[PDB]
């Protein structure tokens, strides 16, 4: 796993957050965060939903695994990306509503709705399937039999989304077994998909006006260090105190996202002759590539193919 | 003795608003019915609730025009407040209708039958007769209800048109206003008000063509615009301390007066949205009311749209 | 009605217009209108369209009202926009079907072809093919005579090419109405096509119109439509507000000035006033605003 | 029954051939035409051609200004090929239906091309319509061709295929284009375009001559048409006014042929009926220059009416 | 054509000017010589050809001698790209019929598409054909000959019509691929990229393309001669000049259209040969599509 | 008892590439395993084959970004090789998966199935499994009862699953329905390698017709995709790919025709180059030569063009 560290968000009892449950630094995103679980727990999370604005690899998906972790053990948690949406075998809506249904769990020991679903559909998913568990899972809610857990629905990349599926969103934040959707974005003012009106984070005006917008900027040289070192431990990785400090600056340089992936194939670089080094570090970094060197090569040559 | 389809989230922001608060001359008082200034608006109101009653309506609309977050939205249930208490409001958005599971027809006839209903007093819509006779609601499902309703009319066991808003009027295909014109040319229909915050606009499912609002020229004609306008800092402070009343939320003038003119850089609504998370954190800070410590660290830990746009475009 | 005030084009046997039948100025277009009818009166129409184009609000959906209603009483009208054939409910051909059934009538009282379609419906292409029949047949017996009126086709420049190939289909029938269209647009390309094309109507469509042209109203001229409307409304308004509210019917837009009469009444109403004064008129312009006003007010708010 | 749009060919009435002597040259007025020489005399060649079995693959373009007889050549075409000969006048614009598709509205145009001689002049169309009357199908188009073929076979009847003009070619997309390649390719009649443009994106980027493709234009001859002389522009309408029946003075000609230079030979000539009627109405015979210049004054042309509402804006 | 009955080489591939038909295009005759050879030594697997040049260069000419010079019972099918946007056919249902076309089967020789005809075109129909035609083979009553096909206007083919084309050579009982374009770099149809030739840069890596150069006054005038001496048209010498002179002003396909129409003017003027008089009358009686455009921008930029 | 349905025509102009040409430290050798230069992409090349045997590749994908004639394909190919011998191979285009007659969720599945094998001894795919049972169509159903049989045999100890490469090219042609399918499929415990190749920088995602990202790839999947350069070679390792080549062909060459040979591979590209080499020596076979010298060479060079050449010369013209 790659957030295999996170076990919350690490705040205190006055939602302040003390390097702890696997989280480093990105102070102002979690007690924002910390905020959301107590609108949450209190009641006034319905009608709105959460965003996390920023960079990637800013820790946008560690917060919402930690938001998640932190409303309880036995939660759901559902990450999707923007263009999974968009697949062959699936609808747009398709993909959304297995996300949704996902996201709810029923307690009798706990179970999604998607399981429910999914165990009756191979006795894809017939519609008469999903209209019957709804008026099934209400009786037993009546009754007193099973309790519903709202989880977490996680969708990054939120600007490849169109405005069929925002329509989508907005119908089945409605209902009252409705998760807490975490949406998160890279991009600013860009084009909603399916109309030709530009829009903060390509999220429509009428669900911006309802959302809890959240920043995460990157990380320092100290931060990125330990989310490295972190790494390292969670791969049984051994290095050298000098190689995390050329690694970091090669994670500041271009990403953090990056940096990781140097992790895996440096190691085997230093198994190839105990504790990896500088020059493991360096090597590997000539090896591979970062997207940012990966298209200015390619700018390069296409500069030089007009002389 | 049957149950209630109305979005409550879609009007709890508008709770506060009783109605237009004018006095008998038709002119607007400071603050009266939960309205604060807004004074031309709220008047020019009173004109189309007088309009409606008075019969004088016919095939026209309305067009609430002004910058987000300057009262369009709390207007249109005051004219639903004013024409009395229990009269439909529906509260829609233009891209509502843009859906791959229901068809834009659909969408559209349930807000009709949403923003009209009747007096049995059973005060109740016409959609809440189609799920409670549905406990798929079809062409065949509707019609069953329309003959029973028509049963209690011709008798004597009263029609009430209410009011249908669209807002982001401006999203809706050229077919979707058409739509609309037909059904607002019949007797029992509900007033349909529209909303906007742009100028001369590209027609959707048209191009090339550009129109006050993205509206057609046709619609546009039987269309009687009201503009609203920007709060100040001052008229501002008595909404986010109105809506505190409202939620029974404590908060200091020096907090409200740091609030108001957040107010001024974003907009009315997002001002007001923080009035929770801060009381929220005075929870935990084991204090009463909102200090202005709390508004300043609310404001720290969330952000506007235009401003997490900014920080994302400078970053790079 | 919102052209209630119209009886016919207000002329005279040796067709000069009067400056009468509810009709007031545009004496260019009234008299043009009625060199049209005589040719419809005797049936040199065949092939031919009428084309109004003027400006918003200068006479050419009364003017084409006058003409069905001079041209005798029961005549069937249909005055749909170009905005009106696209819908979710229809099809764009079956829409355009609908108008020019409702402009084709059929006497024993005087029953339009779409009519008789409404009696069997919730129309089905079914339907129409044993009505067609049967009114042939009405015509051998001459039991029942076919009186085709007027189709008037606002805002023209709206319909695409699919829709006006329909059109002259529609037109080549012996049985037909007589087309009168409008636009306010010059110089447009025809929506479906790539080309530009005076009116945005086809080459071939604008070598068979009969075009007529609207011009402005003066102070004089809006004053008196502006007082037929007041009339028509049973508003007594005072002649000082007839010249403020003729001010602003050129200032901003007649169909605005109009737009304002019913509210004023009321304005003055509440104030248990006698007649619509001057205060009741600089009021509701305030409080109702003009298109033009309306998107300013909107692009100086996008600009800061 | 004759199902010809009767309508469609009201304006060429006069048009009873290209009025060419012996050799093969044009008349100043001959067979109701008037002016237009290089282009009657190389309408001349292609009627030579078609009655040589030369134009197999081969098609015309007709290309000039609008009104300069465009339909009038395409008509004379039909004249002079033979003895009642089926001519089909249609739109490029005219397969664009959302009731009908563009394969049954070419097919239709096409079997209104295609005649037959029994003397019975009678086209394939004008016999289709006669088996339906609901709708024109593919299966009811064999049960017509069954007995059409079996006539031949017997000596009883004749095929005559004709001409089949088409204006606004451009209009035709990439599709369109491949149907009447096959069409040409065969008892088939004769192809006409007539293109008032020059370079232009073929429907459905790429640019071309008059919007047809290069595939088809490699076999297609083009013959211009030129604007017409004020006396030549006097010479037409007075022979659409002899044909229609309207009495015109000569000082009333000459303005209305001027119109015409300064417009339209389609408007000008479209102006005689409202001229006439205005006549009527003052209890006259005949059209006076003031009866051409209050209808011209009444009236205005699709280029100087859409310019009135540009010049207003 | 009915002149091109082969390329015209020697034992050494070496073109001859004016033999088997063709006239100069040497470099080109010569470069499609090669491509014969690799045909025939059985080395164009996983190859196609490309003949890139402006109108009336022979593209098409050299096409049809190339399977001249194959056999004169090799099949040969010359589509257009502008041919595969059909009402009654589909874009890939009109490549497999050009395809089968291309694909002739030995008794006499038969087309797997005339096979087809006797029997749009079901896929039902197909696979029936094909397990036939599987038996034939391995039996030996009949020969499969794989022929040539033809793609003028390859420019116009879009994105999964060049997909097909890829399936479709994959095949072993496949025919020879020649494509032909005017255009230089243009857009790949059915996509926002731009290529040289519009053809998928994937292809283009496969293509061995060859270049025709247009030709002069002399090389004009034996490609006039020739179809004269086919059209069963006589004419002079000064007549031949003029024609050749205007071939050269305006295409080789205008001067070609202009013998069928000078031939009629003589003989209606009671003439032995197509003198002058005949060439320029017929000229200005009809145009060419570069003068026809001229004109029409002159009217319709003050209009 | 066998037959595999393998694309020859794909891997043809690959025939000599063996392995990748790496020692035991991991470094390159100038000229080894059939392929010359190229050494930092083969040194990294043999990192990501390291990995792929330490099973530490689990959810990742690997990037070619390099001009064409690079050896993109080639280093693929030894990757696949350098894995194991018999390692199933499936090259690919992003164009491949558009056809109006077979829908792109099959032609995706067909060529995932080529890029998966079993071992017994005879090594074999999925996909040569899949058409020896229709003596007609592919079918989700027929595919179900393959598969079951194919699980049968390691549930019983008989044949290990052996999967390999799939090659995809042109990866800016694939659209975002074609991205998602791939990255669903990549998760996959028993799924091959999945490497892409781009000669293209930032470029428009198809589908979105508005979102731009690097080589045409949506971002959550480049998020878990390993990058390598391809470079332009020297006209010394030009000379060196070009003999190797003549050699596999059997085509015997001068050293001063591969030097005209070798020089006009740096003026276009390296993949012309040697597709003048068949053209060339059936050249020499007619005026009698059993060796190339520079004036076939030449000749072929002035007769042959390639795609930049040819649409430049109709540029001139038009
Ligand atoms: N000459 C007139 N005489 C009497 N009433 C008139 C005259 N001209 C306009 N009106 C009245 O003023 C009103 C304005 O509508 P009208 O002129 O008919 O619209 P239009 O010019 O056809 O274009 P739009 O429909 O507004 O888009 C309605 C009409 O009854
Ligand atoms: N004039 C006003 N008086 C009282 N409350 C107001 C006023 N204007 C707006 N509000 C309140 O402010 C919030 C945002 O205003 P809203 O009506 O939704 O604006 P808009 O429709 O223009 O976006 C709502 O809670 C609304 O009730
Ligand atoms: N503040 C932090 N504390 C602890 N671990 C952190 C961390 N920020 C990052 N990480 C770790 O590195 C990983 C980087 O990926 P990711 O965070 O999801 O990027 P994105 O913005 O797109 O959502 C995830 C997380 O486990
Ligand atoms: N040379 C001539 N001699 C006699 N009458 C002539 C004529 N040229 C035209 N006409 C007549 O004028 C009318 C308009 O010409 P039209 O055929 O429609 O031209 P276009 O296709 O470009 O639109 C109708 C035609 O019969
Ligand atoms: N080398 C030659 N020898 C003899 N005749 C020749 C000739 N090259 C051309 N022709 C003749 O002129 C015409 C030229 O067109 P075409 O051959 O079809 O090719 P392209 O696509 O470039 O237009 C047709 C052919 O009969
Ligand atoms: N380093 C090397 N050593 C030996 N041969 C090499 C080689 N690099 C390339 N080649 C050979 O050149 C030929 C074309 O190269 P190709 O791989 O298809 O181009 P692309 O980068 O786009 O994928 C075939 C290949 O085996
Ligand atoms: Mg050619």
């Amino acid at each position: 796993g790659a957030h295999s560290h996170i076990r919350g968000l690490g705040l205190d009892d006055a939602l302040e957050p003390r390097a702890s449950q696997g989280m480093v630094g990105q102070l102002a995103a979690r007690r924002a965060a910390g905020v959301v679980l107590e609108m949450i727990r209190e009641g006034k999370i319905a009608g709105r939903a959460v965003l996390i604005a920023g960079q990637p690899g800013t820790g946008k998906t560690a917060i919402a695994m930690g938001m998640a972790q932190a409303l309880g053990p036995d939660t759901p948690f559902t990450a999707i990306a923007g263009s999974e949406i968009f697949s062959l075998e699936m609808s747009k809506t398709e993909a959304l509503t297995q996300a949704f249904r996902r996201s709810i769990g029923v307690r009798i020991h706990t179970v999604s709705l998607h399981e429910i679903d999914v165990i009756n559909s191979r006795t894809e998913i017939k519609s008469e399937v999903r209209e019957q568990i709804n008026a099934k899972v209400a009786e037993w809610r009546e009754e007193g039999k099973a309790e519903i857990i709202p989880g977490v629905l996680f969708i990054d990349e939120v600007h490849m989304l169109d405005i069929e599926s925002f329509s989508f969103l907005n119908r089945a934040l409605e209902s009252d077994m409705a998760p807490v959707l975490i949406m998160a974005t890279n991009r600013g003012i860009t084009r909603i998909r399916g109309t030709s009106y530009q829009s903060p984070h390509g999220i429509p005006i009428d669900l911006l006006d309802r959302l809890l917008i959240v920043s995460t900027t990157p990380y320092s040289e100290k931060d990125t260090k330990q989310i490295l070192r972190i790494r390292c431990e969670e791969e049984d990785v051994e290095m050298s105190e000098d190689a995390y400090t050329v690694l970091t600056r090669i994670g500041l340089e271009t990403s953090l996202r990056y940096a990781i992936q140097l992790i895996t194939a440096a190691s085997l670089v230093c198994r190839k002759r105990t504790e990896v080094q500088v020059d493991d570090i360096k090597r590997v970094y000539s090896l591979f590539l970062d997207e940012s060197r990966s298209t200015q090569y390619m700018k390069e040559y296409q500069d030089a193919f007009l002389f | 003795e049957v149950k209630s389809t109305t979005k409550t989230q879609r009007i709890a922001s508008h709770s506060h608003v009783k109605g237009l608060g004018l006095d008998e001359s038709g002119l607007a008082k400071q603050a009266a019915s939960g309205l604060v200034g807004q004074e031309n608006a709220r008047e020019a109101c009173g004109v189309i609730v007088e309009l409606i009653k008075s019969k004088k309506m016919a095939g026209r609309a309305v067009l609430l025009a002004g910058p987000p977050g300057t009262g369009k939205t709390a207007l249109a249930l005051a004219i639903a407040q004013e024409l009395g208490s229990k009269v439909p409001f529906c509260p829609m958005v233009g891209s509502e209708v843009y859906s791959t599971e229901i068809k834009k027809t659909e969408v559209l006839m349930e807000n009709f039958r949403r923003a009209i209903g009747l007096r049995i007093i059973q005060d109740v819509t016409l959609h809440d007769l189609d799920v409670a006779n549905a406990r798929e609601i079809t062409d065949k499902l509707r019609g069953e209800i329309n003959k029973v309703v028509n049963k209690y009319i011709d008798q004597g066991i009263e029609l009430v048109p209410g009011v249908l808003f669209v807002d982001e009027v401006h999203m809706l295909d050229i077919e979707c206003f058409t739509y609309l014109h037909r059904a607002l040319e019949s007797s029992i229909a509900p007033i349909v008000i529209f909303a906007s915050n742009r100028g001369n606009c590209v027609i959707r499912g048209t191009e090339d063509i550009t129109s006050p609002h993205g509206i057609p020229l046709d619609l546009l004609d039987r269309v009687m615009i009201i503009r609203t306008m920007l709060y100040t800092p001052q008229e501002m402070k008595q909404i986010i301390k109105i809506r505190a009343q409202t939620e029974g939320i404590n908060i200091s003038e020096e907090a409200l007066n740091h609030l108001g003119e957040i107010g001024t850089k974003t907009t009315l609504r997002y001002s007001v949205q923080l009035l929770t998370p801060a009381n929220l954190l005075a929870k935990i800070n084991g204090k009463d009311s909102i200090e202005k410590e709390h508004v300043e660290e609310i404001s720290e830990l969330f952000y506007d749209a235009k401003s997490s746009a900014k920080i994302l475009a400078d970053q790079q």
